[PDB]
């Protein structure tokens, strides 16, 4: 989650919750190195 | 014709303040990774 994409998503839920009542988001499955984990695959949170 | 030309004051003030208050690189350590890292980064980042 070092990468803006799990700070972005926040700030778009918040504004969708008081602005039209609904907002969500997404946990996604991907390989990824450039954030290193045990075996290299993590989940990030993308927004909707 | 002739203006007010009203919206200038609003946009030139928080121009001023966004100016007084920037925001520019800096670097935090990740987790698994060392912290003294920032230095690293930021070392080269001033100089050019």
């Amino acid at each position: 989650m070092r990468h803006n994409t799990a700070k972005i998503a926040v700030n778009i839920a918040v504004r969708e919750q008081i602005e039209a009542g609904v907002g969500a988001w997404r946990l996604v499955t991907d390989y990824e190195d450039q954030s290193p984990t045990s075996n290299n695959q993590v989940i990030r949170r993308e927004p909707i | 014709r002739g203006q007010f030309d009203v919206v200038r004051p609003v946009v030139r003030k928080l121009v001023s303040e966004m100016r007084q208050n920037p925001i520019d690189v800096l670097y935090r350590p990740k987790d698994g990774a060392r912290p003294d890292a920032a230095d690293v980064l930021m070392g080269m980042y001033r100089t050019d």
